[PDB]
């Protein structure tokens, strides 16, 4: 049982990337935030952006998790 | 006046076309090709040769509310290889 | 029947049966009235624009011979005519098209802006045009610069 | 936990016959509805200054 | 005499009437009417999760346990962690 | 063969519209050059004619997947965009739609290392669209079921009605958590739509048989 | 009185939809009252311009 | 005067009799009017994505299957039991 | 048929549910969607919410603006 | 009033908008709550009639 | 034995992934106070916005624990 | 035994987990200060968010610092 | 065996260089939701951008996932 093992630690290993997205997340977020305080007037079209813009940094989170399948439940 | 019991005059209705997706849908999980989850296809002689008990595997019976994480309710095959 | 219930015909139906009544010598005022209604009034009034030039040139001629003028009906089909429409057609079928539109809106006295891209459609290739042909069509021309106002250019690609 | 499903085609078209009946449920009974209404509505909005002033011109009665 | 037109009155009375944040006054207790509505809604589901605990138990739970036991079972048939184990232990409390 | 009757202004219907005509939105259509009248109206049509339908398509899309998304949130059931084949194949579906779209404007011609490098970078937009959508509802009923074990073994080894705070506590982050599974299917319905409208409206543009010939004045 | 049919039709016609249309109306008496509008947007949906 | 047969088609008044049945749409009537008009002129890249995703995901299972029963193979060619039987 | 296909559904998934492997779980996720489902009648304002999708189409978000009194008179 | 059809059409007889009135929303106007008096008023066409 | 020493590792290794969410967060909220500074008259929506960030980043958070008790305890 | 050691190797690495939390405070209090000198009037407003977001972000320390507890003592 | 382990742990150490593309996309839509809201009559095409900025930038996670069934499957 070292290969489930190594899955374990790999799949431990595996999940830093979800730090960077929640940090590059957190900088959208705040920018999301400051634009609005910037010009609201066209605020609810920001918020789209921000969705939209969180839509694509959150698949680099799944891509990570989804290798965190891979390696564990393959 | 108003229309408002022209429109409950008409009871609860499906959408349109429902009976066809419901179709489809059914018609992809019963025609696969392959036989069922657990099972196996096996000969006439051996399905006619074997009891009920023996031919069902344990695995596709799990027990309903299991006192313990793996009770299966029946207990199949015990003359075996 | 279709004088009956006119409204309830479609532009292609009714392009297909004054295609008939066309091949033939077959007309009344009340039919000719009822099919233009419909056309005009009844009908969609972008379903020329999905006819195909050749129909509309057909139902043309055929108000044309019978003399019946209703400047609406004119006004309806002679939207049909684009450069996608004449464009959709074959070199001979397109040659032949342009002269029954163009002798019909000359007999009619109508050139609307869109005669234009049926002059046009003999004018990027008049390989194929005769003499006599080319001078129905500089007549048409002419007599269009007249009535809309201006004088008739080709627009190249850019 | 299973990652894969029993049969990946079986669930691809499971999706393809789901999506398709939703198109054709959309195409065929909802967007005529909805664009009765909707046209009704915008072809009246359209249409007001046009309509009215061609029926004043036509109305005798003033 | 029909059940469908009492049964959809009587749950529109329910839903719409009857009201605890007013009947049994918990105006008192809590500030606002969204907080006794968060509060019912985690309340319900701590009275669903023990009703399902409650009603069949003892039983070896399939989730994991964080090394703790219901206090009357140090080690009898509830609390193994092994689960071929826990079956025939489970067998044997059960021929008692 | 007789159809049904609709009450005019109602709620679905209402809902619909502006839902069709928001992805409408998302691929507007291009201002001629030309004054648009009756000369401009068949270019106008044939440029209508020549626009993929986005609107239907997206459409499509979106009410399929907040349906199957917000089956996963109702009891006794789970999201068939949970399942691997199902998410990835509407994701696979979208990209053969905008591929297929985008291989007949160019006559069905397939198409100085750059273009492996791009055709992988196109390529990877098949796993993207589906795997986004598919990790995002198994993660989410993942999490809730390994969050419900937690929550049910407290109660399980600290008495039933004798640990009232941290049972209150988990089953407060439990609600929350499933609250956040409602706003995650809504957001990856309209996730999945919005790039399926960018993907095919990299296609979707195509020649404006405009007049060849005019009267100038 | 020449003409009142055409004209006092037209605004009866449109009194009942005005009065009724977002509220309680349905789509029969909608095409049962103009149904040369209901043909002309049906040829719209059909021909695939329902977003013209 | 301007009778009512010059109304006849063309403008009714509201309903004094009885509500009419619904006037459907040609797609609503037939299914091959929405297939030749409608679902084949303007869908068929939908329709050619669902006919990839199905065939591509046909041959995944093809591949699948056929790795599946390469290990079964050796497995029964090595002597020993291919699956796992487990405790009932 | 719908509502005792929904409930032969809901039965039929209860009893899968009870036959899994995680059975309790899935009764108790079974409570946490019946709890949000609970909430959301008493939290959405269905009023403006319905409102709020009568404007979301433009046939119900405004007044019928057509035929006016003046130009259809009959003196 | 548009209000008061609002509330007489289907949609305020559902379960979920029993109890609410479509006035809460958007209120009438003055002119529409005296419009709809001066209409009640000429429903009678004999008072119509005298008033012309 | 080998198996749940690499389950303790492991799980310990994918919790790192929280100190990114964390500077995320961190940073939305920073940038919270500074477009509340910058415009008071908007700042309650403001905080929806966060609390918007708040809930999608923790799914970025929750996913991490996810990993962690998909190897600590499955 | 290499069970007790393992939680001993996992629950420094989950530990480190507080760092990112660290930062992304540090950076609040920061914009917090920054937010409070562009803004003096609404200064104890502002203050407010900070401990809301303080108490958010330290929702996620608090996650942490459960894992570790899950890795030491069970 | 020992190779397949390493594969495990492998995958998962190749698969952390998704937390920099996921942190970078995070700054990359935040300007852009920066930027709608300084010049919001250029904004559609600065989206433009952001896809094009996009499509630069998960390729890098194109080249660590490449690398990381070539770990797991090679
Ligand atoms: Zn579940």
């Amino acid at each position: 049982s070292v290969l489930a093992a190594s899955k374990m630690v790999g799949a431990g290993c595996a999940t830093i990337a979800l730090a960077g997205v929640g940090a590059g997340l957190g900088v959208m977020f705040g920018s999301l935030i400051n634009g609005a305080a910037r010009n609201p007037n066209i605020a609810k079209q920001l918020v789209g952006y921000a969705l939209l813009g969180f839509a694509l940094t959150e698949s680099i989170a799944l891509f990570s998790l989804l290798v965190v399948f891979l390696i564990l439940f393959a | 006046m108003s229309y408002s019991a022209y429109f409950a005059k008409a009871g609860f209705q499906f959408p349109a076309g429902l009976s066809a997706l419901v179709a489809g849908i059914v018609a992809l999980n019963v025609c696969t090709g392959r036989p069922t989850k657990g099972t196996k296809e096996i000969s006439n002689a051996e399905y006619n040769a074997t009891p009920i008990g023996y031919l069902q595997s344990p695995d596709q019976h799990p027990t309903a509310f299991p006192k313990v994480p793996g009770m299966k309710d029946v207990h199949g095959s015990p003359h075996h290889h | 029947n279709v004088s009956a219930n006119f409204t309830k015909f479609e532009t292609e139906q009714l392009l297909q049966i004054v295609a008939t009544f066309d091949a033939f010598n077959h007309s009344s005022v009340a039919f000719l009235d009822d099919v233009a209604d419909s056309i005009t009034y009844c009908n969609h009034y972008l379903a020329p624009v999905r006819a195909g030039a050749d129909e509309l040139a057909t139902l043309l001629t055929y108000y044309a011979k019978n003399g019946h003028e209703r400047a609406d009906l004119l006004a309806t089909v002679a939207r049909g005519f684009s450069e996608v429409s004449l464009g959709k057609l074959s070199a001979a079928q397109r040659k032949d098209t342009v002269l029954s539109a163009l002798k019909a809106f000359q007999t009619f006295g109508f050139y609307p802006e869109s005669i234009e891209a049926v002059i046009g459609a003999a004018l990027v290739s008049p390989a194929e045009y005769s003499a006599e042909e080319l001078k129905e069509v500089e007549a048409v021309k002419v007599a269009a610069e007249n009535a809309l106002g201006g004088e008739f250019v080709l627009i190249q690609e850019g | 936990m299973k990652l894969l499903p029993e049969s990946l085609q079986q669930e691809a078209a499971t999706a393809a016959v789901v999506a398709s009946w939703v198109l054709w449920h959309l195409d065929t009974q909802l967007l005529p509805t909805i664009m009765r209404e909707h046209k009704l509505h915008a072809c009246w909005a359209a249409a007001a200054k046009r309509y009215n002033e061609k029926l004043f011109k036509l109305n005798p009665s003033y | 005499m029909a059940v469908t037109s009492f049964l959809g009155k009587a749950f529109e009375k329910y839903f719409y009437d009857f009201s605890a944040y007013e009947q049994f006054g918990l105006n008192r207790f809590l500030s606002s009417k969204g907080q006794y509505v968060a509060l019912r809604h985690v309340g319900f589901v701590m009275v669903g999760v023990n009703v399902l605990l409650a009603a069949n138990f003892p039983f070896n739970p399939p989730f994991p346990t964080i090394g703790m036991c219901p206090a009357g079972w140090e080690g009898t048939w509830v609390c193994q962690a092994d689960k071929a184990k826990a079956l025939e232990m489970y067998k044997e409390w059960k021929k008692s | 063969s007789s159809v049904r009757d609709v009450k005019t202004g109602s709620l679905p219907t209402n809902f619909l519209t502006g839902v069709y005509r928001f992805w409408r939105s998302q691929n507007p259509a291009e201002k001629p050059h030309d004054p648009v009248n009756d000369r401009l109206l068949p270019a106008v049509v044939d440029a209508s004619d020549k626009r993929a339908s986005i609107g239907t398509w997206a459409t499509t899309f979106f009410c399929t997947i907040i349906s199957c998304n917000l089956l996963g949130l109702m009891p006794f059931n789970e999201a068939p965009t949970s399942g691997l084949g199902f998410a990835t194949g509407l994701g696979v579906s979208v990209w053969a739609t905008a591929t297929i779209l985008g291989l007949s404007k160019t006559g069905f011609k397939f198409p100085f290392i750059f273009v492996p490098l791009e055709t992988i970078s196109y390529t990877f937009r098949a796993v993207s669209l589906g795997v986004r959508l598919w990790v995002n509802m198994l993660a989410g009923h993942t999490l809730l079921h390994i969050l419900t074990g937690m929550a049910l073994a407290l109660p399980f080894s600290l008495g039933f009605f004798s640990m009232v705070p941290a049972t209150f506590g988990v089953c407060c982050l439990l609600s929350a958590l499933v609250g956040l599974e409602y706003l995650v299917a809504v957001l990856q319905s309209g996730v999945f739509s919005i790039l399926s409208t960018v993907y095919v409206g990299e296609f979707n543009h195509d020649k404006f048989i405009g007049p060849a010939a005019k009267i100038v004045k | 009185e020449e003409e009142e049919l055409w004209l006092l039709t037209l605004t009866q016609q449109f009194k009942h939809i005005q009065k009724h249309f977002g509220i309680d109306l349905p789509h029969s008496v909608v095409a049962h009252m103009d149904p040369l509008l209901i043909k002309k947007i049906d040829w719209e949906t059909t021909n695939a311009l329902e977003d013209f | 005067v301007l009778g009512e047969v010059y109304l006849k088609d063309i403008l009714r008044t509201p309903p004094t009799g009885a509500i009419p049945a619904n006037v459907p749409h040609p797609f609503q009537t037939s299914f091959y009017t929405y297939a030749t008009k409608k679902l084949i002129p303007r869908h068929w890249y939908l329709l050619g994505g669902f006919t990839f995703t199905i065939t591509l995901y046909g041959i995944l299972d093809g591949l699948r299957d056929s790795g599946k029963k390469k290990a079964y193979d050796e497995a029964i060619h090595a002597g020993k039991t291919p699956y796992t039987a487990g405790g009932h | 048929i719908a509502l005792f296909g929904a409930l032969s559904w809901i039965l039929y998934r209860a009893d899968g549910q009870s036959k899994a492997h995680e059975w309790i779980v899935d009764l108790n996720l079974n409570v946490l969607q019946a709890a949000w489902l609970i909430s959301f009648s008493s939290l959405i304002p269905f009023r403006a919410v319905y409102f709020a999708f009568r404007g979301m189409a433009p046939a119900t978000a405004s007044t019928l603006n057509g035929l006016k009194t003046f130009s259809s008179i009959s003196l | 009033t548009f209000a008061q059809r609002l509330n007489s059409s289907p949609a305020f007889s559902s379960f979920l908008l029993k109890r609410e009135k479509a006035e809460s929303e958007v209120p009438p106007s003055e002119l529409e709550l005296e419009a709809a008096q001066k209409a009640a008023e000429l429903e009678d066409p004999e008072v119509a009639l005298r008033t012309l």
